[PDB]
């Protein structure tokens, strides 16, 4: 890492862990999530707002010195029109009209830069809000941005390269000598960001190097669900599959004999000039249940899962001794346990999967949909088992927990 | 023609005549519900499926045109070929290509299958009454004719009769991408090729026109046929060069002033009939419209908080509403419309609509959940945080409230009210006469139109359906057997077909001016019609006498 800007928290302390030591000064009104305390929400508040006191060895003023900066995000869905072509700073490092800031707008998010002579140069990043399903709306986005003064400045989103614009006109700057994480300009009264992991370098990032920093800030080690935050226990999440998101899963005639299928299409949430997407809050919602006393299911976990039909609780299980391969699942009142798998052989990841398994150990195989008969009913196969050789998509144990969140404005039925 | 005319006098009228009158009747019955089908089917079958409120399609009248050309083909190139071999050839082609299109997918394939049948089958009607001409006795001549014509009406009466029981749903024309059911119309196509079929079974048996044969030649072959006629009713009672000079041979020479004045009537009552048999469904389907757009419930500044809605709200228009946590499941919407209403976390399931339509209208925070209120039934709306769940796919009306069984019944009726009235035209063309009777039964139709104005109800437009087509059957067979009479054998069947198709040429132009006019005025249709009535039977008394 050896960063020169390590905030972070440790020990209900927001502190720097870098060498250098700057000071932190945090608003009143900056919550802090319970369960991990590094993602911090920050409101449209004149106190909701972090500040950093920088070394003065540590101040940018050169016209030559690379430096890159890196952090995760989460912005939630924007709702009302008064959004649309507000632009509001949400990291500020610009006196006297130099420095650089990063800003957001209507599915944008920018970097700007500005030297003494006034010339200005921004680097844009753009998602749309009319899609099925968004991998950067009210998600954690990993957005890592490097500079180099000579030839370009470039922004990466999730370790890929996303955009770039030369700077090479761009004169002496003499960025502030304080970082201010808050809502600047913002019209919409209620508007919020998470963000968490920011990091500082004094030098320009390889895509090697990127990569490296997105494997090792992405915490393999714990589950997560749809929005990316941490799986947890006891808790009613709905079901996605990744490979046909255009359906959802739900159950038929409870009981031994019973079985639950996949019908579509999921529907849809609208907002006339602002969004459409894809409703998540359908299908038989799931909870996970213990076989740590902490509530945060990590990998190589075994588990229970639950239905909830009708605001009853029913186990998920099966039978092995049933024809074929497959074996299609069920809900009870056998086989029940359930591996939570995350990472593969090595060092691979194909999203939150199940592998159902015997009482005596036995691996009964993925959980994934198959079309016996006309319906798309769920089974444990061992082909799914045996497909993740490849590491390519499986379409099968790819599942995606979606709890409800404020962050995303549909309100289920 | 002496030697002739003897031998056919003293043959007499028994078994055979009264077979072969069937037979031709069989025809005279496909022509009938090929009029039906063309002017009370089809367009009734362009109705968009999904309105309550669609008007009539009127896109099929081109195979009326069809008519036309078989008319003038089918119908003037018998005279040259013969009567037999014409019509056997035209009600073939017609049966066959009606049974291909019953297997068609597609209206326009359908559409271009019917185009074709009317071709085969508008040259039906000269032959048939050509080919019975030459047949019957002299002096009782204008009887068994007469007799006829009312297998004709009776044609309609049956298409009409048998439609209602297997289509009375309409918009099944412009409608392909539902499944192989719902072929109600296939098999309705299927069984109105019936009465061709069996006439095509009995034509086989049937000899040619002696006359006609005489006419050509092979004198011995027309003596054969009279002698099997003869023998009988003894038993029971103990080139187109030339096809087209010769279409102007009746027209452009001796047959000059009586042919134009043929067809003048021809065109006259073809346009009046033809006319009003479509207004005065038309005009009760109006009629009904209006009574329904009377009890208009218009509604201003509602607050409706909390209620749930089970039942049916029909013909309503809401402004300004202010709908707040409302709740619509399992309900039908039928012609109610929504402006400027402001809806909040109102819930829809398995909501059915028909004609609705919301305008302007802000909806927050709403669930779509197992409906068919589709986008479009959304116009310039504001849509808030709200939703659009699975919704159904499929054409829901309430089909037993919207179909088309006052437009068949009304029909049936219109054809049946002749019946009467063509008994009192058989047994009297003898007496009164050949021109008399045209010219009485026009004005007296044009009498009873003049009085439509006075009527305006339900029971009244019946009834004066009822009255004028009673007193216009005698008018149309009286037609007949002058344009029957007057040509010679060698010219009967090319005269009759170029005015039978100027009478579908008088078809068209009437079902549409006719139909067209709904709504705007009363008084001109009516006007217009009572006008060619009194010009028809004004100039038909100027025509050369026969009897
Ligand atoms: C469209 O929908 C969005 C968001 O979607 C909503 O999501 C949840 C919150 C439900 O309200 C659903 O019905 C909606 O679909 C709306 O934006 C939200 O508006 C609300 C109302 O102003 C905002 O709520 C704020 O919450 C603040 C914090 O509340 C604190 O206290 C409560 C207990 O009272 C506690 O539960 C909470 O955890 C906090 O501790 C509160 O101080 C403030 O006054 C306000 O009530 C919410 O923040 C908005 N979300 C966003 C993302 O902006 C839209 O209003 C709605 N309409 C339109 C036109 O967009
Ligand atoms: C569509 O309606 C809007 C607003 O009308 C709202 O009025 C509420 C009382 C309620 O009925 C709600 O359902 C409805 O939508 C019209 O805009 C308004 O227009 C007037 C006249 O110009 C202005 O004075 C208002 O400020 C303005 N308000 C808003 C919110 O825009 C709009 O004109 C109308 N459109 C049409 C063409 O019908
Ligand atoms: C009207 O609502 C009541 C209350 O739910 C219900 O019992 C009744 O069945 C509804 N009417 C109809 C016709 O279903």
């Amino acid at each position: 890492n050896t960063s020169i800007l390590n905030l972070r928290y440790e020990s209900n302390h927001l502190i720097d862990l870098s060498r250098y030591a700057s000071k932190i000064n945090i608003g009143s009104k900056v919550n802090f999530d319970p369960i991990d305390k590094n993602q911090i929400q920050l409101f449209n508040l004149e106190s909701s707002k972090i500040e950093v006191i920088l070394k003065n060895a540590i101040v940018y003023n050169s016209m030559y010195e690379n430096f890159s900066t890196s952090f995760w995000i989460r912005i939630p869905k924007y709702f009302n029109s008064i959004s649309l072509n507000n632009e509001y700073t949400i990291i500020n490092c610009m006196e006297n009209n130099s420095g650089w800031k990063v800003s957001l707008n209507y599915g944008e998010i920018i970097w700007t830069l500005q030297d003494t002579q006034e010339i200005k140069q921004r680097v844009v990043f753009k998602y749309s809000q009319m899609i099925n399903i968004s991998d950067y709306i009210n998600r954690w986005i990993f957005v890592t941005i490097t500079n180099n003064r000579l030839n370009n400045s470039k922004i990466y989103i999730n370790g890929r390269l996303i955009d770039q614009k030369p700077i090479s006109n761009l004169g002496n700057i003499h960025a502030s000598n304080n970082i201010m994480f808050k809502l600047d300009g913002c019209r919409d009264t209620h508007r919020y960001i998470w963000i968490k992991y920011f990091n500082l370098f004094d030098k320009e990032l390889n895509e090697k190097e990127i990569k490296d920093l997105y494997d090792n800030q992405s915490n393999s080690g714990i589950l997560k669900d749809f929005w990316g935050d941490y799986l947890q226990y006891d808790k009613p999440y709905y079901m996605l599959n990744l490979y046909d998101p255009n359906k959802y899963v739900d159950v038929n005639n409870v009981g031994i004999r019973g079985y639950m299928y996949l019908k579509g299409p999921r529907g849809s949430v609208m907002t006339t000039n602002i969004y459409l997407n894809s409703s998540l809050y359908r299908g038989t919602k799931f909870i996970i249940k213990k076989y740590n006393k902490d509530n945060i299911v990590r990998n190589n976990d075994r588990v229970y899962i639950n239905v909830v039909v009708k605001n009853k609780e029913y186990r998920l299980a099966t039978n092995a001794s049933q024809a074929g391969v497959e074996k299609i699942l069920s809900a009870l009142e056998l086989s029940q346990v359930v591996v939570m798998k995350s990472k593969n052989d090595q060092g691979i990841t194909n999203k939150c999967k199940m592998n159902l398994q015997d009482n005596n150990g036995n691996d009964i195989g993925f959980i994934g949909f198959h079309q016996f008969n006309n319906i798309a009913k769920l089974v444990a196969s061992n082909w799914y088992n045996r497909q993740i050789e490849r590491s390519s998509r499986t379409l099968g144990c790819s599942w995606e927990f979606i709890p409800v969140d404020d962050g995303w404005g549909e309100r289920p039925l | 023609a002496h030697q002739y005319e003897t031998i056919m006098d003293e043959c007499g009228h028994g078994r055979f005549q009264w077979i072969l009158f069937f037979v031709l009747g069989l025809a005279l019955m496909a022509d009938g519900v090929e009029v039906f089908v063309v002017s009370f089917a089809l367009p009734s079958a362009e109705k968009d499926m999904c309105l309550s409120s669609s008007k009539k399609g009127m896109l099929g009248m081109i195979v009326y045109l069809g008519m036309m050309a078989g008319a003038f083909i089918l119908g003037g190139l018998a005279d040259k070929l013969g009567r037999k071999r014409v019509l056997s050839m035209s009600l073939a082609v017609n049966a066959s290509f009606a049974s291909l299109s019953s297997f068609v997918q597609g209206y326009g394939a359908f559409l271009f299958c019917r185009l074709i049948s009317g071709i085969g089958i508008g040259g039906a009607l000269p032959i048939v009454f050509a080919y019975f001409s030459e047949f019957l006795s002299r002096e009782k001549r204008g009887e068994h004719l007469s007799w006829l014509g009312i297998f004709w009406m009776t044609g309609g009466l049956y298409a009409s009769a048998m439609a209602w029981s297997i289509i009375p749903h309409y918009g099944w024309g412009f409608s392909m991408g539902t499944n192989y059911h719902f072929h109600s119309w296939r098999v309705f196509v299927i069984v109105c090729a019936l009465p061709c079929t069996v006439s095509m079974v009995a034509l086989k048996f049937m000899p040619e026109s002696p006359r006609f044969l005489l006419e050509m030649g092979k004198h011995d072959e027309a003596w054969m046929i009279l002698k099997q006629v003869h023998d009988t009713n003894m038993r029971a009672k103990g080139i187109f060069k030339q096809v087209w000079d010769n279409a102007l041979y009746c027209v452009m020479g001796p047959y000059r002033m009586n042919t134009l004045i043929l067809a003048v009537v021809w065109f006259a009552m073809a346009f009046s009939y033809y006319g009003l048999t479509v207004w005065f469904p038309d005009m009760i389907r109006y009629f009904q419209d209006e009574e329904y757009k009377s009890k208009m419930k218009v509604f201003f500044g509602e607050h409706v908080y909390g209620a749930t809605i089970n039942f049916t709200m029909e013909n309503q228009i809401h402004q300004h509403g202010k709908l707040v946590n409302d709740k619509f499941t399992r309900m039908y919407f039928k012609h109610v419309l929504f402006e400027d209403t402001f809806f909040d976390e109102c819930y829809f399931e398995d909501v059915t609509s028909t004609d609705t339509y919301f305008k302007n209208c802000t909806i927050e925070s709403t669930i779509f959940y197992n409906t068919d209120l589709y986008e479009h039934k959304f116009i310039n709306c504001r849509f808030i945080n709200s939703t659009f769940l699975e919704q159904k796919e499929g054409c829901h009306m309430d089909l037993e409230q919207d179909n088309d069984f006052l437009i068949y019944l009304v029909s049936f009726l219109g054809s049946l009210s002749v019946l009467p009235g063509n008994i009192i035209s058989a047994l009297l063309m003898d007496r009164i006469g050949r021109l008399k009777m045209i010219g009485g039964s026009m004005l007296i139709s044009a009498v009873c139109c003049f009085f439509l104005f006075f009527g305006n109800s339900e029971s009244a437009m019946i009834g004066w359906q009822c009255l004028f087509c009673g007193t216009s059957i005698a008018a149309w067979n009286a037609l007949d057997v002058i344009t029957v009479e007057l040509y010679p054998t060698n010219q009967r069947a090319t005269a009759f077909g170029i005015l039978n198709g100027l009478c579908k040429f008088g078809a068209i132009l009437g079902n549409t001016i006719f139909a067209s006019f709904v709504g705007i005025t009363k008084v001109v249709p009516i006007l217009l019609a009572a006008a060619s009535l009194v010009g028809g039977g004004l100039i038909a008394l100027r025509l050369p006498e026969t009897r």
